[PDB]
């Protein structure tokens, strides 16, 4: 990483030595749920 | 006028006079609203995983 010429000049499939350090992985989902309102409250039709 | 007049003797101070009547129509109010009493079903879903 500390080299440009080793940085710069690579592969597809190598990375840097301090991509080790990305030790975090976070997946996310974004979905579809339905939110009722009836009689003065609130309520989420899909529980699961 | 001098020996009819009324005293607050014994008894007159006891406690139980303030301990017997509660103090519920001094503090709350006239709501005349209906409560909430929402299901369960309704709120947490249907539960489509199974």
């Amino acid at each position: 990483a500390t080299s440009p010429a080793a940085v710069l000049g690579n592969t597809e499939t190598v990375t840097a030595n301090t991509a080790t350090l990305l030790t975090a992985l976070n997946i996310y989902a974004k979905n579809y749920n339905v939110l009722r309102i009836m009689s003065g409250m609130g309520g989420l039709a899909y529980a699961n | 006028l001098l020996r009819g007049f009324e005293s607050s003797l014994r008894g007159s101070r006891v406690r139980t006079q303030i301990d017997d009547k509660s103090f519920i129509p001094y503090t709350w109010q006239m709501i005349d609203v209906p409560l909430a009493a929402a299901k369960t079903s309704f709120i947490a879903g249907l539960d489509t995983r199974q």
